[PDB]
């Protein structure tokens, strides 16, 4: 029916998939190196509202630097050095039963993405920006300054079909309409800082361009909802003698 | 919600503490605390709001709404719908001493 | 045909193979002091089917052993010094210097006419594993090289032919076999489609999915 979430901003909404099986967690359930987990973090911070357009490409969000201006959270990254976060991701469409589509939220690890022009380098300004919905085009991109944006290789070069190994969540607009990844914590090094490593990256792609009939609303709302948990950090205070 | 029975959207009813300023964007809005009001799933929203007092410029809470997503409806369907409000005063409140009203004049 | 089962399909004896990786020669004697010893930084993103193999994981945690099959054509036995410098040791610039003589760089000393000379460098980083991939910079400011972390560094191998007060005017040729050893892989990751343009970056040219048919129904 509607099993409302409530954290300090409510959520209502009514499968979860897990990363890999593993729930966010403490590095504590496992002086020199202390440690301060902020249990405020939590909340919803929702995104901006795409619109879901009759001739769109896909669009994609690096995490965490869509939260980097957000509240608390936004304002430990600059404070703190190193942390480590777990993120619930909601991504809910509305629309009617007279529009059909399909997309694809995938929640990809560490995706290095290659130039436009083979061998030149670009500035971080061209992969992430704050909060955008960073678009990808079809063909080639010949802007020299931009990431390679072709939908087909996802911007990889890995092939568009084969992303479904990554945990992901198919929002058939027939049947279902929201998708609940839960993306744990996947990091070589502990605790790692929060501007230099870009830890994943969210994907959402229109398999199956809308049709809407006619004299229907023209675009599909899909907002994203991001909350933090289980965020740990390290200590500003020095140790006993 | 009273509107058609095939439209779906959401809302931001936000609320500012007594001391606070209204959110001048949905951004600043969403911050503070906020329901996402479903209109698909959901069509009544009740909020009990504390801090309620006579204050007799002045500090007062505020309640706004904002779009989050806007109306979506399918074909055949007004391009128009509206919300109504209703208030009420809660499971307890205090009234202390009488006064007349400045309504009717005599 | 029948069916049955496999074992031949775990990530240990997948990405576990002997695969030559580097081949080089010097001359002993010429006017080019770069060409009087052989350098080489190990990494294996030079052997482009090595490469795709093991970047269908993104991280990976493998102590590798390290074969040399040297050769040698113009009198007596002739001795190789094959220098190990391990991440942030000293480099040689030249034949002979002080770098060569560094006592904390493992050395194997080896004379032609013998079994090939091999060593096994463990697991060296300060990180829990070796990441193929990385999404970030090397600065906080985010204006540095990008893609680039030295947590997947590994040292380079140096080799040198142990001569007298004049050499010979020998000339030898190297080859170098490269092999994990008790390999352990974490996420898995889709097949590359695209070929390689360059050995450190992700660059690439947008290819076809795949190959066409005349007609949806047509199958033959």
């Amino acid at each position: 029916r509607s099993i409302t979430l409530g954290n300090s901003t409510i959520t209502t909404q009514e499968n979860v998939v897990v990363g890999y099986g593993r729930w966010p967690t403490y590095l504590r359930d496992d002086e020199d190196q202390p440690t301060q987990p902020d249990v405020a973090t939590c909340r919803f911070y929702t995104l901006d509202s795409i619109k879901w357009e009759k001739g769109s490409v896909g669009w994609w969000w690096k995490f965490p630097e869509a939260l980097s201006d957000m509240g608390l959270f936004g304002q430990n990254m600059q404070y703190h050095y190193l942390g480590r976060a777990g993120y619930t991701i909601h991504v809910q469409c509305n629309a009617s039963k007279f529009h059909q589509g399909c997309l694809l939220v995938v929640c990809v690890p560490e995706a290095e993405m290659g130039g436009a022009v083979v061998g030149q380098a670009f500035s971080a300004t061209a992969m992430a920006n704050g909060d955008k919905a960073y678009e990808f085009t079809s063909a080639t991109q010949s802007d020299q300054t931009k990431v390679q944006t072709a939908i087909h290789n996802a911007g990889m070069g890995v092939g568009v079909g084969n992303l479904t190994i990554y945990p992901h969540q198919w929002i058939n607009l027939r049947t279902n309409n929201s998708a609940t990844i839960v993306m744990p914590y996947i990091n070589s090094v502990p605790m790692d800082n929060m501007f230099r490593h870009y830890n994943f990256t969210l994907m959402v792609i229109p398999f199956v361009k809308l049709d809407y009939a006619d004299t229907a609303s023209t675009y599909v709302p899909i907002t994203v909802t991001v909350a933090p948990m289980c965020a740990e950090y390290n200590g500003l205070r020095l140790a006993q003698a | 919600f009273c509107g058609s029975a095939m439209a779906t959207g959401k809302f931001l009813i936000a609320y500012s503490p007594p001391g606070a300023n209204p959110p001048k964007t949905r951004k600043d809005a969403m911050l503070g605390t906020h329901i996402i009001w479903d209109i698909g799933l959901q069509s009544s929203c009740v909020l009990c709001v504390p801090w309620i007092s006579q204050t007799h410029y002045t500090s007062a809470g505020y309640v706004t709404c904002w779009y989050q997503t806007g109306m979506i409806v399918p074909p055949g369907t007004p391009n128009s719908s509206s919300i109504m409000c209703f208030a009420s005063a809660c499971n307890d409140f205090s009234v202390r001493m009488l006064r007349d009203t400045p309504f009717i004049s005599q | 045909k029948n069916y049955h089962s496999r074992s031949e399909s775990t990530v240990e004896n997948f990405l576990g193979r002997s695969a030559c990786v580097y081949m080089e020669e010097y001359k002993t004697t010429d006017n080019d002091v770069n060409k009087k010893f052989v350098a080489w930084p190990i990494n294996t993103k030079q052997m482009v089917q090595m490469r795709r193999k093991l970047e269908m994981f993104t991280y990976l945690r493998f102590d590798m052993e390290v074969t040399f099959v040297i050769t040698s054509r113009q009198m007596p036995v002739l001795t190789h010094q094959i220098m190990y410098v391990p991440p942030g040791g000293p480099i040689p610039a030249k034949v002979d210097d002080y770098a060569w003589q560094t006592s904390t760089n493992p050395s194997i000393f080896w004379t032609e006419g013998n079994a090939p000379a091999r060593m096994s460098i463990p697991f060296i980083s300060i990180g829990n594993a070796y990441s193929n991939f990385y999404d970030g910079w090397s600065n906080f400011d985010q204006r540095g090289s990008y893609g680039y972390n030295t947590l997947n560094n590994l040292g380079h191998i140096y080799v040198r032919h142990v001569s007298g007060s004049s050499p010979h005017p020998i000339t030898s040729t190297i080859r170098v076999y490269f092999k994990p050893k008790h390999t352990r892989a974490w996420v898995p990751r889709p097949p590359r489609l695209c070929q390689y343009k360059k050995a450190f970056s992700v660059d690439f040219t947008p290819t076809p999915i795949t190959d066409t048919r005349k007609d949806i129904n047509t199958v033959t």
